[PDB]
């Protein structure tokens, strides 16, 4: 019960270490987010002044 | 001017992919954790029973 | 002009995507890595339980 | 000790769902890596153009 009560939270850590993780992508993902925003506004005006 | 418009249009296709799959990578994302936090709190409901 | 400097930023925000990428690409591996380890603290915890 | 077994066992299964979310956020970050290279051919396909 001892050995199994650490184990236990031996897997509660590893899976905190995973949100932890998760919310790097995250991080990452929001600022190819803000990227492609500023790129897909730089496009547009491309695309216009090619047509114009 | 036709070239560098078909160029855009490559820009174009592969911008709307990284929108579309980064929006969809974050939509796992949450659900991964959530399910971490479930997971969890799952857990620690089995360590409040070798408690 | 226009062009030149929409182009410019085009670069620039690839770049900016690109490294990006690589460290979320890198997050990923690191995250099923932990999920290996949670598993098999999972897999050995019921099986402690059980016996 | 019986329905201790249970609520592992059911939190097995939630991890067992975050190792297919995990595979979906890394084919998702697969799909990014192959429009950034999509994205360096376009332009220089538009700068060669707009020189």
């Amino acid at each position: 019960v001892e050995e199994g009560t650490k184990l236990a939270d031996e897997a509660d850590e590893k899976l905190n270490s995973i949100v932890g993780a998760v919310e790097r992508i995250n991080e990452m993902l929001q600022n190819i987010a803000a990227a492609i925003e500023e790129q897909t506004a730089a496009v547009d005006e491309i695309t216009t002044a090619m047509t114009e | 001017v036709q070239e560098t418009t078909a160029g855009s249009e490559e820009i174009s296709s592969a911008t709307k992919n990284i929108a579309d799959s980064a929006q969809q990578a974050a939509s796992f994302a949450d659900q991964s954790t959530q399910l971490a936090k479930e997971a969890g709190d799952a857990l620690k409901k089995v360590i409040e029973v070798t408690r | 002009q226009e062009t030149t400097a929409g182009s410019e930023e085009i670069s620039s925000a690839t770049k900016n995507i690109a490294d990006s990428a690589q460290q979320a690409a890198s997050f990923a591996d690191q995250s099923t890595q932990l999920a290996k380890e949670a598993g098999d603290a999972l897999k050995k915890v019921i099986e402690v339980t059980r016996m | 000790v019986e329905e201790g077994t249970k609520l592992a066992d059911e939190a097995d299964e939630k991890l067992n769902s975050i190792v297919g979310a995990v595979e979906r956020i890394n084919e998702m970050l697969q799909n990014i890596a192959a429009a950034i290279e999509e994205q360096n051919a376009a332009v220089d396909e538009i700068t060669t153009a707009m020189t």
